[PDB]
């Protein structure tokens, strides 16, 4: 029984300790897609003028496994509540130990199963962030009423996720946003604003809001 | 002409390399620079007769004169004067006009390795003899007489010989 | 005192250096006489000049005897100039090393030093390691003891003896049958391909960063089994002095979960540690090879654990990763992201001038008899790669030992008598199935 830890490098200087499982859920290893969500709120157009965009904002992110994006997004500033399975949440504590030096604003490690009711939420947060999510039957349905639910008119969601082309993965991506166009309008961001190192042709971010 | 001349190493008149520090050998960025170049223009490398032909033309134009040196197994260096387009049969020619035998049976090459120089018709040119190369004398039947007595009270020093070449292609 | 740049020699002889013809008149040196290169630490040699036309005016051309006797790599800068004067040899002494010789006996004069030396006037200065091919090897010698000392010419005068046990190699003194850029063939456009890209991230990183370019971090070469992509990394660690350490695919999948992710930090940490170092993964398809990704608990993420290692890879490690596969659309995507394997190298089935060119390495050592076409078995080795040509050339050479007497230590002399034929080469071919 042993584990990995990746360093994830801020434009700052100081790195992030991810810790990481080799044996268990898809949620215990940092994918790709975190490390370009984590490294694009670091650009500048994400940043803005003055203070960064996160700083003092709430922000909630859904599946968050290891918690990188959510972790990121705590050392700029934003007030992050990272959610996952009840069995992700020994991994979203430790973390969150790991690096709690780093942070700037605030991070709490909640439970929310994507589909059922919502208990501690009754404010919508002012992002709602998304680390490779779209993969199966939940990313579907269960996961479109969650954001349903929390998301506000003003509440901006980003989705950032890998395109897949074996077995369930491409059918899977096509009935997500089949189902998303229904309440949401969504629009991708050009690979040229991501982070200049850490894109991927494959990965793709998307803005998503409500209505 | 050729204007001949023969030299020897125990005629060098006055006397080790000096040590380089170690600051010499250490690359600096246009050495790394540089070498990125070699790289790069040996993966670029990947014709006709005619263009062979001006490759060879253009050539033999930029070196019109032709220094050769013809070392005896006694040390003794043959210096003369000759043009790309002439033969090896004319540096044959050459020798034998200084030789004290002028009847011995000699053949010329160029080392390493030992490389005959069989083809008498073969131009300079050809035989990569230029603009300065040096040819070493080989007998069937060694003997110490080899250079002409005569020519041997005129020797210079080898330092004097690269000033006639020097000279020469100058000029 | 003119800083030259050492590159590969075009004249496969010992004792020769190439130089381009503007800086021998700049030089002032004639073609085919004597210079002196001296490197970093004291170290010296003498040698004889020649012209060259794809020579570049700041660089030189000198085979690897040259190169381990001044202990000097590609790239590195030495310093030339005509020597005043060399004198010819009264008596030279000669020794083979032990490793070079095992399973010969007799007289290696005859066979070897006789032939080398004859009428060829060669530069030799004490402690200098020389190559002499022939009985189907290539013999490494030693000059112990020259006299005059340290600088003379073996001249048609010169008494050369070999007398004594066979000496023991230094640990400095690396071997010339290591694999370098000479012992491959067929990829000669592929190699110059490898070379831009590592040679100097590796030797000079810093002086790399400044240039401007980005060092590449992984290098994919795929092609089929046999053509030499193993054989590449392996040359390219030696010329540039970085660490090889080799991964097998099948073979880290096949470890207990928990082993094998043990496994690939060792391997890097052994990298990180040994700087510069490449570390060679074969058959890559075997450990990231591409498939659907569901929510399931899997027993081992060995793809993630390999990319953490390699994005955690510094400037101040350098480490660069090269892999190799057959099949290059079934590799994960993840491996070409980030500039993790960045560039893709082909080393793909020779044709008939690139099998020519392995035939020619497979054969430098033996000797082949006048009838020997070996054009003509280039012609006819249709979908052969490397290792086919390879062991072809191994069973040609291993039937003419077989007609003659019927292993154990066979005399120089014998195996010099030896000749492969075409007939022996005929039938490599006639058994020979890729
Ligand atoms: N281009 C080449 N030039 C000379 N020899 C070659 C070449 N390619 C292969 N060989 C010979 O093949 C043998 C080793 O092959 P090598 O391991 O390099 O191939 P590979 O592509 O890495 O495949 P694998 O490792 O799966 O066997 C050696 O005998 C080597 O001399
Ligand atoms: N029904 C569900 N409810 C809540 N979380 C779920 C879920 N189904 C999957 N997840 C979680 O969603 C994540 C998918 S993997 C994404 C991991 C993380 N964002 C990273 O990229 O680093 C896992 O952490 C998984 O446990
Ligand atoms: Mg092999």
């Amino acid at each position: 029984l042993r584990s990995f830890v990746r360093v994830l490098e801020k434009r700052d200087g100081t790195v992030l300790r991810l810790q990481q499982y080799s044996s268990g859920g898809v949620g215990c290893v940092v994918w790709d897609a975190a490390i370009v969500l984590s490294k694009y709120l670091e650009t500048p157009e994400f940043s803005g003028d003055g203070a960064h965009a996160l700083s003092r904002r709430s922000v909630l992110e859904l599946g968050s496994g290891t918690g990188a994006v959510g972790l990121m997004a705590a050392t700029l500033g934003a007030d992050v509540v990272v959610t996952d399975l009840e069995e992700l949440q020994d991994l979203l504590k430790m973390n969150i130990n790991m690096n709690k030096h780093l942070v700037t604003g605030s991070v709490q490690a909640k439970v929310l199963k994507w589909g059922e009711e919502i208990e501690g939420f009754p404010s919508p947060p002012d992002f709602i962030l998304m680390a490779d999510c779209i993969y199966y039957e939940e990313s579907l349905e269960p996961l479109l009423k969650t954001l349903k639910d929390i998301s506000g008119f003003e509440t901006c969601i980003i989705c950032c996720y890998e395109q897949r082309t074996m077995g369930k993965n491409p059918e899977i991506e096509k009935k997500y946003f089949e189902l998303l166009q229904l309440d949401f309008d969504f629009e991708k961001i050009p690979l040229e604003k991501h982070d200049e190192e850490y894109r991927s042709e494959d990965i793709h971010i998307i803005y998503i809001r409500k209505k | 002409d050729r204007e001949p001349v023969v030299c020897h190493p125990d005629l060098e008149e006055r006397l080790w390399p000096a040590e380089l520090p170690d600051e010499f050998f250490e690359l600096t960025v246009d050495d790394v620079r540089r070498r990125l170049a070699q790289l790069k223009s040996e993966r670029k490398r990947l014709v006709t007769k005619a263009f062979r032909e001006a490759q060879i033309k253009e050539k033999l134009e930029r070196y019109p004169k032709v220094a050769l040196r013809v070392l005896f197994p006694d040390r003794y260096v043959l210096q003369g004067f000759f043009r790309p387009s002439e033969t090896v049969g004319d540096l044959r020619d050459f020798v034998r006009s200084h030789l004290g035998n002028p009847e011995l049976s000699f053949y010329l090459f160029i080392t390493p390795p030992k490389t005959v120089l069989d083809d008498h018709t073969q131009t300079l040119f050809q035989a990569n003899l230029f603009p300065a190369a040096l040819v070493h004398l080989g007998a069937e039947e060694p003997a110490g007489v080899y250079l002409e007595p005569g020519l041997l009270e005129h020797a210079i020093s080898p330092s004097a010989a690269d000033v006639l070449v020097a000279r020469y292609m100058s000029r | 005192p003119n800083r030259l740049i050492v590159d590969e020699a075009i004249n496969e002889d010992n004792s020769v250096v190439s130089l381009s013809q503007p800086k021998m008149d700049e030089l002032q040196l004639f073609r085919g006489d004597t210079v002196l290169l001296k490197g970093k630490k004291r170290r010296e040699a003498v040698c004889i000049v020649l012209s060259d036309d794809t020579c570049s005016d700041e660089k030189i051309r000198m085979n690897r005897v040259v190169r381990n006797n001044l202990r000097v790599r590609l790239g590195d800068v030495i310093s030339i100039q005509p020597c005043p004067d060399v004198k010819y040899g009264k008596r030279i002494h000669v020794l083979p090393i032990d490793d070079t010789v095992e399973g010969i006996t007799g007289n290696l004069f005859e066979v070897y030093l006789k032939p080398y030396f004859l009428e060829a006037y060669r530069p030799i200065r004490k402690g200098d390691i020389f190559l002499v091919r022939g009985g189907m090897r290539a013999v490494e010698f030693k000059v112990v003891e020259t006299d005059p000392s340290p600088y003379c010419i073996v001249a048609p005068d010169t008494v050369i003896h070999c007398e004594g046990e066979p000496i023991k190699r230094e640990d400095e003194e690396e071997s010339l049958n290591e694999v370098g850029y000479d012992d491959i063939g067929g990829c000669r456009k592929q190699l110059a391909q490898i070379k831009e890209m590592v040679e100097l991230p590796l030797r000079h990183p810093a002086l790399f960063k400044a240039i401007g370019v980005k060092p590449p971090r992984g290098i994919l070469l795929y092609g089929p089994p046999g053509t030499g992509k193993t054989l590449i990394a392996r040359a390219v660690a030696n010329e540039t002095g970085a660490f090889f350490f080799l991964i097998n695919g099948p073979e880290i999948m096949s470890k207990l979960a928990g082993e094998s992710e043990s496994n690939l930090r060792k391997a890097f940490e052994e990298a990180e540690k040994n700087a510069p170092a490449i570390i060679f993964i074969d058959e890559l398809d075997a450990i990231a090879p591409k498939r659907e990704k569901t929510h399931g608990e899997v027993e081992r993420r060995i793809v993630s654990q390999l990319l953490t290692l390699m994005d955690g890879l510094k400037q101040r490690a350098h480490v660069i990763v090269m892999a190799a596969t057959n099949r290059p659309n079934s590799i994960d995507p993840a491996l070409r992201r980030f500039g993790r394997f960045d560039r893709e190298v082909d080393i793909g089935i020779p044709d008939a001038t690139g099998r020519l060119e392995i035939l020619q390495i497979h054969t430098k050592n033996m000797k082949l008899a006048d009838d020997v076409d070996l054009e003509q078995v280039a012609n006819e080795t249709h979908g052969h790669v490397g290792a086919d040509l390879a062991a072809l050339c191994s069973e040609a050479a291993l039937q003419a030992i077989r007609k003659k007497m019927d292993d154990e230590t066979i005399d120089a002399e014998v195996m010099n008598s030896l000749a492969v034929t075409m007939d022996d080469f005929r039938w490599a071919l006639s058994q020979s199935n890729p």
